[PDB]
């Protein structure tokens, strides 16, 4: 950071700890203690700059109630479903977390053991626990975070692409002509970058924002064009913009013909629902979702002609002029076009459908993987691109893209994990919704939750979550660096080292991975989620984790531990404690003897160096701000699948869409089709939630630092003016919001930064005493299992 | 043996009787703002924070006329145009928890 010899703090670098921006701030440390961060300079995200959460990050590790010891229920010296929480020693945790699962395994075995992950894991945390679970417990029961937030969008790009995460990059906004936001709130979620929107239309003023939100907030502050539509339309107005670029003969024809294919999907595909919910036994195609045949260009054009401008203004409720403004920026071969969206495309019942459906548009006329023309699907979580999806910390996958359901990738995996053939499991195990749901029913038992509140976060609570942690079948341990609602229904809480009281790696939303030292000691005993999956694995050998005819492939492996077969293994290893810069600590390296990280990151990086997706050396990465991956001979890449600026691209191609094998990205017909839970009669209101600028998610880190909790200490219930007056509410009133599955209690605003049409309320989420997520449905996209929590129908009760 | 703070002894199963809507206090960080910014427009066609904060109210510092290169402009830079980002204003209410953060004055004296 300084070169200087006389400044009394100690100055390192660190991305943010929030947004999937990525910003890097630097960090001041003195006497343990974290006394200042700033934006970073030289950081090329945000240049020095940061939102106010970045910059309040010297004080979310020191809440007074951080968790310092391992606390287990307890009755009568011994663990006991019903006893209230007691200080244990982390021997104690683990020889009672080892009795559970060792149970567990015998008596159910892998399917009934599980882990529910985080994309604010580091990249190495992931790595180890993916090890953990689909090569060691052989279960693939590993879920994240990240399936309630970019599922859709990874499922869009395998089916569009046939590889993950954008080909375009943050360049893309100093470049743009027009920018299509699509529900994305960057306001006060991207903050950062909608700074560099900001400054790319005030500095450029015939450039364009359009602004599409189901409720107005502010982004519209910046908006040449607002647009409020009826939640799920979307998917119609991405057909009328199809449509209007073909009915004006704006496709770009070289490339369609050089570089497209299309398909139509199969529709009528239920709502990832229980299979015997009535929307699911109505649905005719829910086995097979995203099935697809091969058309031509022009059964697409007739297909989309049907999204004409007569329905889709009346069936979205946007006038035919505003549709028309918005088409002609697509279809106008002139305009550089980023389009923009977030959860609105993603927690959406349809989204893997609006994902591709955004991509038919800048396919349809050239308009992608050059500077300014640029489908960006916006990631959430710090590292829900560089950990859960680079790492695939998801029930169906294996890094670098691989599928479980694949022998070729299996193959590749166990023989990076050098382990015996067959050892990976070729089913898809529990993802999110359904891993609750399996604790309800009895049938995963032994659980393990890192850094995440899925209490709180996951849909549905008082039918699924609640249920299924509170069940005396199920055994739940969750690691938290807080009490948090997740914890008070766990059976054992682990005190966790958080952001830089570890040694770490994020990867953002444009392919930047970002490393940080640990700059301070947790407080307590206090140890990463990286030490405790690692030192957990010791308490298994291959015998009681693996089957006989599996061991006989691989006999050196008799009698060794999980510790041993995963992490001790010549490549986790193999680099010495010299090798550990001694200008900084590194607990978990002190702990097993080796450079720990580094070992797990270079074998990891084994899986997609030379396959699209290479990370440079580990240590160039403590040198930069950060490198966009493929890295190839150093250099990283900007804008993938565009020949000279991507080196997999063939020559003489223009554009390779290398991830699928004939080189062409697909273009995709698919229908509206309504919500899983629209307003009825007895349920009026549409209940859309999600968050402000000021918290972060559940607010356990947030809500803990004195100026953002002031800044917006409670959850409220955004509500237009006149459907206020018409309840017989004022400001301030005490509602409750009421679903057929729960309910919440809070006051009204109306007169707030979010201001919704009649019809339709806001409720951010961050709230611990408000639990929104009592009162939302968990119905997902059946393709990508991703859960809606931006619309389904309440009832407006004045308390 | 564990309690949350943030949510209050009320059980998961129940709903808590919601806090009033506090009022806004009038009183190396971006300072909170001491005052109300409810009546106060900030949009593109008129900032109502540089009415008062214009460096022709202490008014903004000189980094808040500077582009991403560092060049000093006649106008307040289009990157920090929208304060609020960065700025908030503060509940007059008391924190939940307390927080164990120390600053570099306290720290280095
Ligand atoms: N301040 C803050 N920033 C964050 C986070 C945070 O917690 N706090 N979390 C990060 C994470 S992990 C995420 S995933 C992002 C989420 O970032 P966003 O998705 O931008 O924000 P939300 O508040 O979740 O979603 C509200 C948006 O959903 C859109 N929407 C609702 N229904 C529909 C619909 O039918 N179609 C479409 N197209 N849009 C719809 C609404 O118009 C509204 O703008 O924020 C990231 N950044
Ligand atoms: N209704 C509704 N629900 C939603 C959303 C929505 O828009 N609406 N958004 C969804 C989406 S997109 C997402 S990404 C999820 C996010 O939901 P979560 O990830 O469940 O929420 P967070 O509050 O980010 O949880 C992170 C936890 O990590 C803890 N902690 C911090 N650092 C560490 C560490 O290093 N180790 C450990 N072990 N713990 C640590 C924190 O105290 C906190 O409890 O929420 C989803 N849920
Ligand atoms: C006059 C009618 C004002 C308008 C409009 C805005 N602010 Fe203000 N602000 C005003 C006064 C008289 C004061 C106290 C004097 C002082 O500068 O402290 C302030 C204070 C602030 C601050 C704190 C600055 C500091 O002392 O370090 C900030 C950060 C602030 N105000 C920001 C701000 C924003 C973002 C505004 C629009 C939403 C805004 N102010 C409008 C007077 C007036
Ligand atoms: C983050 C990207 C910011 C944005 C947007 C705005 N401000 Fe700011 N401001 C910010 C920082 C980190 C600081 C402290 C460091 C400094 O630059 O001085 C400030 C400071 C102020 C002040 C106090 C100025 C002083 O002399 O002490 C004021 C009155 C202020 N900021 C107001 C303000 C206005 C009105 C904004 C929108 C036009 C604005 N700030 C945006 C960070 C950020
Ligand atoms: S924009 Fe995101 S990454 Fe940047 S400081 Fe804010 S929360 Fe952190
Ligand atoms: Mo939200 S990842």
């Amino acid at each position: 950071v300084t070169d200087s010899e006389v400044t009394k703090l100690k100055w390192s670098k660190a991305p943010c700890r929030f947004c999937g921006t990525g910003c890097g701030v630097t960090v001041a440390v003195k006497d343990n203690k974290v006394v200042a961060t700033q934006g970073d300079p030289q950081a090329e995200v945000n240049k020095g700059l940061n939102c106010v959460k970045g910059y309040f990050l010297s004080k979310i590790m020191y809440g007074q109630d951080r968790l310092t010891r391992p606390l287990m229920r307890m009755k009568n010296g011994k663990y006991d479903k019903n006893g209230d929480f007691a200080p244990v020693t982390w021997d104690q945790a683990f020889d009672e977390m080892e009795r559970q699962f060792k149970r567990v395994l015998k008596e159910k075995g892998p399917t009934a053991v599980g882990m529910f992950g985080s994309g604010q894991w580091t990249v190495w945390e992931g790595y180890a626990a993916a090890k953990l679970y689909k090569a060691g417990f052989r279960s693939n029961n590993i879920d994240p975070n990240a399936r309630h937030c970019m599922a859709s969008a990874a499922a869009g790009f395998m089916r569009t692409f046939g590889m993950d995460e954008p080909m375009g990059c943050y360049d893309d906004f100093e470049a743009a002509d027009a920018f299509v936001l699509w529900g994305s709130n960057m306001a006060e979620m991207h903050p950062i970058l909608w700074t560099r929107v900001t400054d790319r239309r005030l500095s450029h003023p015939k450039t364009r924002v359009v602004v599409l939100s189901t409720f107005t907030h502010r982004c519209f502050d910046l908006a040449d064009i607002g647009i409020i539509f009826k939640p799920q339309t979307d998917l119609a107005m991405l057909n009328y913009i199809a449509n209007y670029i073909i009915r004006n003969n704006k496709v770009n024809k070289d490339f369609v013909n050089k570089h497209t294919v299309f398909k139509e999907g199969v529709t009528d595909i239920g709502y990832g629902l229980r299979p015997d919910h009535p929307l699911q036994k109505a649905a005719k195609n829910a086995s097979d979702p995203g099935a697809a045949k091969v058309i031509t260009f022009d059964e697409f054009a007739k297909f989309v002609s049907k999204y004409d401008a007569d329905y889709v203004s009346k069936l979205s409720a946007v006038p035919k002029a505003k549709l028309d403004q918005l088409a002609e920026l697509y279809a106008d071969p002139n305009i550089k076009v980023m389009s923009l969206w977030t959860m609105g495309f993603n927690q959406h019942t349809r989204g893997t459908w609006a994902n591709n459906m955004v991509y038919n548009l800048h396919l349809l006329t050239g308009k992608i993987a050059t500077p300014g023309n640029s489908p960006f699907s916006l990631t959430g979580q710090p590292s829900a691109c560089g950990t859960a999806r680079e790492v695939g910390t998801f029930s169906h996958r294996l890094p670098a893209d691989m599928v479980v359901t694949n022998p070729k990738h299996r193959e590749e995996a166990e023989r990076i994990w050098k382990l015996p053939p067959g050892t990976i499991p070729d089913k898809p195990g529990y993802d999110a919704v359904l891993q609750n749901r399996m604790l309800k029913d009895g049938k995963l038992n032994a659980y393990w939750v890192q850094v995440n509140n899925n209490m709180q976060a996951a849909a549905n609570l008082m039918e699924e979550g609640l249920p299924g942690y509170r069940n005396p079948a199920n055994f739940i341990v969750v690691s938290d660096a807080y009490p948090t609602v997740t914890a008070l229904a766990a059976d054992l809480v682990l005190p966790s080292a958080m952001w830089v009281e570890k040694e770490g790696a994020y990867g953002n939303a444009e392919r930047r991975t970002q490393f940080w030292h640990q700059l301070v000691d947790a407080p307590g005993e206090a140890r990463s989620d990286l030490w405790q999956l690692v030192e957990f694995a010791k308490r298994f050998k291959v015998e009681e984790v693996w089957p006989p005819e599996l061991i006989a492939k691989k006999p050196e492996y008799k009698g060794k531990t999980l510790y041993d077969v995963l992490y001790r293994n010549g490549q986790v290893d193999k680099f010495p404690l010299k090798d550990v810069n001694a200008e900084y600590h590194n607990a978990e390296a002190k702990a097993f003897g080796f450079y720990l990280q580094k070992g797990l990151f270079e074998e990891y990086a084994t899986f997609g160096r030379g396959h699209g997706h290479d990370l440079a050396p580990f240590d160039a990465y403590h040198e930069a701000r950060g490198l966009r991956w493929p890295v190839v001979n150093g250099k990283e890449t900007r804008w993938r699948y565009r020949e000279g600026s991507d080196p997999y691209v063939k020559a003489g191609t223009g554009f390779q869409f290398y991830g699928n094998p004939d080189g062409k990205a697909v273009i995709f017909a698919l229908p509206y089709e309504p919500p899983a839970e629209s307003p009825d009669k007895e349920y009026p209101y549409w209940l859309v939630t999600g968050r402000v600028l000021e918290h972060w998610h559940s607010g356990s880190m947030t809500r803990r630092v004195p100026e953002l909790y002031r800044s917006f200490p409670n959850a409220v219930v955004f509500m237009h003016p006149e459907d206020a007056k018409a309840l017989g509410l004022r400001r301030g009133v005490e509602v409750e919001v009421v679903s057929r599955r729960g309910r919440m209690r809070s006051r009204i605003e109306t007169r707030g930064r979010d201001a919704p049409p009649r019809g339709l309320v806001f409720v951010p989420w961050f709230d611990a005493s408000q639990l929104i997520n009592k009162v939302t449905l968990d119905a997902t996209c059946p393709i990508s299992l991703q859960t809606d929590f931006k619309k389904c129908a309440v009832k407006i009760v004045k308390v | 043996g564990l309690v949350d703070a943030m949510r209050g002894p009320t059980a998961i199963a129940n709903e808590p009787r919601a806090p009033l809507l506090y009022p806004t206090e009038n009183k190396m960080q971006p300072p909170t703002i001491p005052h109300k910014i409810d009546g106060y427009q900030l949009d593109k066609d008129f900032n109502r924070c540089m009415f008062c904060h214009a460096r022709t109210a202490i008014p903004v510092s000189i980094t808040h006329y500077m582009d991403r290169d560092n060049n000093v402009l006649a106008d307040v830079s289009p990157r920090r145009y929208f304060c609020t980002q960065c700025h908030v204003p503060q509940a007059d209410t008391k924190p939940l928890i307390g927080n164990n953060f120390v600053d570099v004055d306290t720290i280095l004296k």
